[PDB]
């Protein structure tokens, strides 16, 4: 058994972390007080769920998690929430003044003052690990803490844990749910300095989650609570292989092996189905073929783009519920005949499939309806580069006028870091085009 | 615990500042004696932003009252909510400033400024994490204009990394006390260009026209004009005082509104403005909020382009309907928003409406059309300065003509900086 | 009040469409870089499809189908027909074609394999080489001249040695059909076509009487505008000729095959380009070019993704574009033949 | 359509289906950048204090 440490940075990272750990407890039968009746090895053990939960002699199952924010009001929700008993104060780190949506403030000004405290609290968790796999890092692109402090933390984690893997869950900025304007700056600044430090990053566009909540859950104005419940379901499907018995994606290294042939192109597209409103008293349960076909509908992707006009490098299908391999292969054969699935020439045209028999768990009283089977597809397609092109274009519009740049220079940043980051994104956009276009 | 320190200076600054504390004390359920008497915990959640909690569950405004005359601050202490202010926070002289920027900034005000900073320091010391400062004042007089900008400069010296926002009343010949108002305003504007992060430009001409043309008041008073200012000040601070969609501090708010450091002068607006029981629909709130008649800077937004726009809606209303109306307004004004700042129109909501309104909307525009206000002040300045008219009131306090020449050049530069982004 | 942007100034078709939209008083034109549009009349090259459908609360529509170049390129069309089971290599209405990459960079040996079968069997062995980089076209019966001309990506297809020749004149022609595909992938064939006719007599033994291009007939042909105005014969006259000369109609002898070919091509690429469940919607106007042999068999020549129109038909067609392709998505306050199909 | 590497357990199973064969900076350097940015901050603040002192 090899442990994983989750790190949640900024408001988006903390609130999504809170949603994920709540769902983890519901999936593993862990009560809010930390007790797990089905766990018979009291005070220890090396089961699959112990990769995410340590155990005290009293029987409490403590998440291997660190929460970091430069302002306390969001983490104070964790301190006084339903699952407050899971965590001890050493795991919850708060500053007094946030980064004000300013990357330079999170990376340089405020980050320099708290980075050693965070690394010490992380070291405390790593000391409980007999064989640490690495880290899962949750953060937004747009926040000053989520962008600025995360990239600083990722730099130091590569220094202090050079052999460990690091995976990201990153919230891509969407104007419909954002009250900020400088997020293209923060997103490109943080992607530039984190790129060489992340092995595999799962981007979640808030635009996509927003429209899925409106379309499939009939929520007129989705809230962050609605968005994070849906996101935690996708994250859970991605990490379920680390927490349950299985043979696919059983350690963090396998994510890069199965999904990332070229290290810079490490942003797999996630697609999830089915998302069914809980207000529907009775909904017809979709078959394996129907949920698998839904994995190739852009309306179900975590990032809106067109995989028909790109090329795949890898594809992983992660099923939960009543699914047998025969039905999976029958759906794949039908999909190949009807869908535009083009792989690159230097990769096999295939699908790695994982099936976990436990059906998806939903939060009681939530908006997601219980379903008999669900699938999350992880595909490394060049089509996700459309998300970089959109972001880089908004960057170019503002930076040509140096709009808002003085806020960053005022915190010690140089203007050369802007163009250095932008040139790295230009090379990234060119890498995708060389791989996926003839 | 993100505290704001409030300062009000001079006649206009103290009269509008007093109304602001009357309005928000009512919104938070604080009575004229500092005792809470509300019916919602939402009123006390962010009460610490503007109020200090004392013994016996008493809430004391974090407000400092400054003047060079005792007259207006005696009216405040005898006003409705006069007893709620901390007695030690009344800092005043006796000589006055004679509507003279030099007296407030260089002679009379310099003698009093240190004792004001002692009160500012005492209030800052008891702040868990100070957000920043806000100042209410006029620019056409001597105390609020001259000593107010002197205070801002000394606050930036002692608190260089703290936000400084102002509500600044611009003079107009329509609503004028002395002829030297363009002199005082031109000298003060350059101070604000350097030492504030947000300045809400409240034009007394616009306030007058709204009371006359819209509210149908044939003879408006300062009390009528100040009613518009209290309602606007309450609307722009709603996101700081009540829980809701926004939980941004002053710095984050300024970061997303100010793309260039010197262009931080905002055109405020408010809706509804009714002369009264009819329910105002969301299309009506949104259309009036962007109408020039509801603007308080007396600038035509169609004569420039918006760098950034913020709109804060208060009350229980349909957000889907609000989003639809904001889309339609942006289509009608598509040519009046810069295209090089994506998504530069932002909307926010708070569920608690003001006193006496089912719903309201507050407008904050960072528009290049504000250069019309600085052009107006600049022409009136030059009309007198070319003949050195009334200058002896200032040279008699030690000022030189060169300082006026430099203030004139500083504002022509500010006007030109707005013009370069209007063409881009 | 709808908003639209114009990003192709050289489009004679959509310059009229933009003119009609403004004339309704309900469409406001924006600057070419304003992202807050309802409709984009996009550019031909590198249209940024990846930035469409991301403005909150805006239904966005573009006048080009992403991926439709597969049909509107010389080498792409040949590969699309040979590799698609719906069309197959046994396609009966497309001339036997081959993709030939120049030697300074493929189907060279396969082209010569079928070439030797025609030379041996006394059959007509005339081919034609062309590419998308043309105004440069070579027609020859010797395979050596064809492969050497390409080296100086091209396609070599069988030259239709037995074309239907109009009388009087003994002259070659081609049929241009305009097809509009809307956002629901309805296929609308414009009722009016044009015959771009050659004014020189066809000589089976000089490229003026073999290439029916409107620019070649106006630059290198001395009989331009003799029989018909601008070498453009419309369907009414051509139908009247087919009845008098061949005792048949345009609908029976030709138009049934044309409608069949348009449907086959567009239904083939429908899963690859449809915007049915996409965050933005597309429509596009296509120009199909056909050839008719002496047996009244219709052959597909090429498909134009950015076609112009005939001067007499600009007003009618552009109004139809606003009607079924634009106002169907953005309603205000038939000249087409709908080719029905199964989605 | 070949299925390979089928692994089964009580809580699920996994396999792979092939449709077609194919055709860091040191802690020192990070401290240098953090301190260089803090020095530019100190320099800009000192110029402000100098400007205010004048
Ligand atoms: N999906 C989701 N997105 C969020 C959530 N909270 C914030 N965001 C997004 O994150 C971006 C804002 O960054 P934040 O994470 O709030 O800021 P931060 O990381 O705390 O950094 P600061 O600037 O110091 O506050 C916006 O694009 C929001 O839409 C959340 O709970 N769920
Ligand atoms: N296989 C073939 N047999 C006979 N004629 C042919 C032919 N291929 C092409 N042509 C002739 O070539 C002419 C135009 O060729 P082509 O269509 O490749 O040029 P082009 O694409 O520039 C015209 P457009 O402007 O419609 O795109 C037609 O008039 C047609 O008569
Ligand atoms: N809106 C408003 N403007 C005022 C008020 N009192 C004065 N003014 C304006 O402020 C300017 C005079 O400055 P004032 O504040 O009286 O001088 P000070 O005491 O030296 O600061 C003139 O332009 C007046 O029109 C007021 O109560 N409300
Ligand atoms: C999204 C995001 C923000 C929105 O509204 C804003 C924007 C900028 C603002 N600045 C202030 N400062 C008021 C103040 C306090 C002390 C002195 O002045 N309030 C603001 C509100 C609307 C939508
Ligand atoms: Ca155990
Ligand atoms: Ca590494
Ligand atoms: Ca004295
Ligand atoms: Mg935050
Ligand atoms: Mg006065
Ligand atoms: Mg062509």
């Amino acid at each position: 058994m090899r442990e994983c440490i989750s790190i949640h940075v900024g408001q988006a990272g903390v609130q999504i972390g809170n949603a994920c750990w709540e769902l983890y407890c519901l999936e593993h039968g862990i009560q809010p007080d930390g007790q797990m009746p089905s766990d018979k090895t009291i005070g220890g053990g090396d089961d699959s769920f112990n990769t995410f939960f340590s155990e005290t002699g009293a029987g409490k199952h403590v998440p291997r998690a660190v929460f970091v924010d430069l302002e306390p009001t969001v983490i104070d929700e964790v301190r006084t929430g339903t699952y407050r008993q899971l965590f001890h104060p050493e795991q919850l780190i708060t500053g007094k003044e946030d980064a004000a949506n300013n990357y330079a403030r999170g990376h340089y000004t405020i980050g320099k003052e708290i980075i050693d405290l965070v690394l010490d609290r992380i070291r405390k968790l790593a000391d409980q690990c007999t064989g640490l796999q690495g880290f899962l890092v949750f953060h937004s692109f747009g926040g000053g803490t989520g962008s600025g402090f995360t990239s600083l933390l990722m730099e130091r984690l590569s220094v202090d844990y050079g052999k460990k893997s690091k995976l990201e869950f990153s919230i891509y900025p969407a104007p419909q749910v954002s009250t900020a304007v400088v997020e293209p700056y923060n997103s490109i600044l943080t992607t530039h300095t984190t790129l060489e430090h992340s092995d595999c990053a799962f981007m979640v566009d808030n635009e996509a989650i927003y429209d899925i909540c409106r379309r499939n859950l009939d929520i007129e104005r989705p809230t962050y609570t609605n968005l994070n419940r849906l996101i935690s379901q996708i994250v859970s499907s991605i990490t379920a292989s680390l927490r349950f018995d299985g043979a696919l994606n059983v350690d963090l290294t396998e994510f890069q092996t199965n999904l990332v042939p070229y290290p810079r192109i490490h942003f797999p597209l996630a697609t999830y189905a089915p998302v069914i409103s809980a207000e529907k008293a009775y909904h017809e349960q979709l078959s394996v073929a129907e949920i698998t076909n839904a994995c190739f509908e852009p309306a179900n992707q975590m990032v809106k783009c067109d995989p028909r006009h790109g090329k795949y490098m890898a594809c992983c299908l992660l099923y939960r519920g009543d699914v047998v391999p025969k039905d999976v292969n029958a759906a794949i054969a039908t999909i190949k005949t009807k869908r535009s699935i083009q792989f690159v020439d230097w990769c096999p045209t295939g699908f790695k499939v994982g099936i976990n028999y436990q059906p998806p768990t939903v939060v009681p009283g939530g908006d997601l309806a219980k379903v008999q089977r669900a699938v999350c597809m992880l595909s490394n397609t060049t089509a996700i580069a459309e998300a970089w092109a959109r972001l880089d274009h908004k960057f170019d519009l503002m930076y040509a006028k140096r709009a808002f740049v003085h806020w960053y220079v005022g915190e010690g940043m140089e203007e050369g870091e802007f163009s250095e980051a932008r040139e790295d994104m230009a090379a990234l956009e060119k890498d995708y085009e060389e791989v996926g276009v003839d | 615990m993100r505290e704001i320190v409030h300062i009000q200076a001079g006649q206009c600054g103290n009269q509008i500042g007093a109304k602001f504390w009357e309005v928000i004390s009512d919104e938070h359920g604080i009575d004229p004696t500092g005792s809470y008497h509300g019916d919602s915990d939402l009123q006390l959640e962010r009460i610490n932003v503007y109020y200090n909690e004392a013994t016996g569950n008493k809430y004391v405004p974090r407000a400092i009252l400054v003047d060079l005359e005792p007259g207006t601050m005696d009216s405040v202490r005898s006003g409705p909510f006069g007893q709620i202010f901390r007695p030690d926070n009344f800092v005043f002289g006796q000589s006055g400033a004679g509507n003279n920027w030099a007296k407030g900034h260089y002679t009379e005000g310099a003698e009093l400024v240190d004792s004001v900073l002692d009160v500012v320091r005492k209030e800052s010391e008891s702040c868990d994490c100070l957000q920043g400062f806000q100042l209410t004042h006029s620019l056409g007089g001597g105390t609020g204009s001259g000593m107010g900008t002197l205070l801002i400069s000394k606050i930036r010296e002692e608190y260089p990394d703290r936000i400084m926002n102002t509500f600044s009343v611009m003079p107009s010949p329509k609503v004028s006390d002395t002829v030297v108002e363009p002199y005082n305003a031109t000298l003060s504007v350059h101070q604000l260009v350097e030492n504030t992060d947000e300045t809400y430009c409240i034009d007394n001409e616009a306030l007058y026209d709204i009371c006359f043309r819209t509210l149908k008041l044939t003879t408006p008073t300062y009390g009528d004009l100040n009613h518009l200012v209290s309602a606007t000040m309450s609307g722009v601070t709603t996101c700081l005082r009540f829980p809701g969609q926004l939980n941004a501090d002053l710095r984050k708010l300024a970061v997303n509104m100010v793309p260039f450091p010197r262009l931080h002068f905002f055109m405020p607006g408010f809706a509804p403005l009714t002369s009264q029981y009819r329910a105002l629909t969301v299309p009506e709130l949104t259309q009036q909020m962007f109408d020039s008649k509801n603007m308080m800077a007396a600038c035509d937004p169609r004569h420039g382009r918006y760098l950034t726009v913020a709109a804060i809606f208060r009350g229980r209303m349909s957000m889907k309907e609000v989003d639809e109306q904001m889309l339609n307004v942006q289509n009608k004004n598509s040519s009046y928003f810069v295209e090089w700042i994506p998504n530069n129109v932002k909307t926010a909501v708070c569920d608690i409406p003001p006193r006496g309104l089912k719903m309201s909307a507050t407008f904050i525009g960072n528009s290049t059309a504000i250069q019309e206000l600085f052009k107006r002040i600049s022409e009136q300045f030059t009309a007198m300065f070319r003949r050195k008219a009334f200058l002896h009131w200032y040279t008699g306090e030690g000022m030189d003509e060169m300082e006026f020449t430099e203030a004139e050049s500083n504002m022509n530069d500010l006007v030109s900086e707005y013009q370069q982004y209007q063409d881009a | 009040m709808y908003t639209f942007v114009v990003r192709d100034e050289n489009s004679s078709v959509y310059a009229e469409v933009s003119r009609l939209l403004l004339a309704t008083g309900q469409w406001k034109r924006l600057r070419k870089d304003n992202p807050r549009f309802n409709l984009m009349l996009g550019e031909r090259n590198r249209l940024p499809f990846g930035r469409l459908g991301h403005e909150p609360g805006l239904v966005q529509l573009v006048n080009y189908y992403r991926g439709a170049d597969k049909l509107c390129r010389k080498a792409s069309l040949v590969k699309l027909i040979k590799t698609s089971p719906e069309l197959s290599e046994s396609c009966t209405w497309f001339p036997e074609s081959y993709v030939i990459y120049p030697t300074n960079l493929d189907e060279r040996e396969v082209f010569l394999a079928a070439y030797n079968r025609r030379r041996e069997g006394r059959e007509g062995n005339v081919w034609i080489a062309k590419s998308s980089a043309g105004a440069g076209i070579l027609i020859s019966s010797e395979a050596s001249e064809l492969l050497d001309f390409i080296d100086e990506v091209h396609v070599i297809q069988k030259y239709l040695e037995k074309p239907l020749l109009l009388e009087p004149g003994h002259r070659k022609f081609d049929i241009r059909s305009w097809v509009l595909v809307d956002h629901l992938y309805n296929i609308y064939l414009y009722r009016e076509g044009v015959l771009r006719t050659s004014s020189e007599p066809y000589n089976s033994a000089d490229k003026t009487c073999h290439l029916t291009n409107h620019c070649i007939q106006k630059e290198y042909s001395k009989n331009y505008g003799r029989y018909e105005e601008g070498n453009e014969m419309f369907f009414e006259e051509f139908n009247q000729y087919l009845m008098d000369a061949l005792n048949t109609t345009l609908e029976n002898s030709i138009l049934l095959q044309i409608k069949h070919i348009i449907r086959s091509c567009l239904m083939c690429i429908e899963p690859a380009i449809s915007t049915k469940h996409l965050h933005y919607q597309s429509f596009q106007l296509f120009g199909f070019d056909f050839m008719v042999d002496e047996e009244l068999k219709v052959w597909l020549i090429e498909v134009n993704g950015a076609p112009a129109c005939a001067q007499k038909l600009y007003a009618e067609l552009c109004q139809g574009i606003v009607d079924v392709a634009i106002s169907s998505v953005f309603p205000l306050a038939s000249i087409f033949i709908k080719l029905h199909h199964h989605h | 359509m070949e299925v390979i590497e089928l692994n089964k357990c009580t809580s699920g199973q996994s396999f792979e289906v092939i449709l077609k064969p194919p055709s860091d900076p040191s802690l020192e350097e990070i401290q240098k950048k953090l301190e260089a940015a803090e020095e530019r901050r100190k320099y800009q603040e000192a110029e402000l204090l100098k400007h205010l002192a004048e």
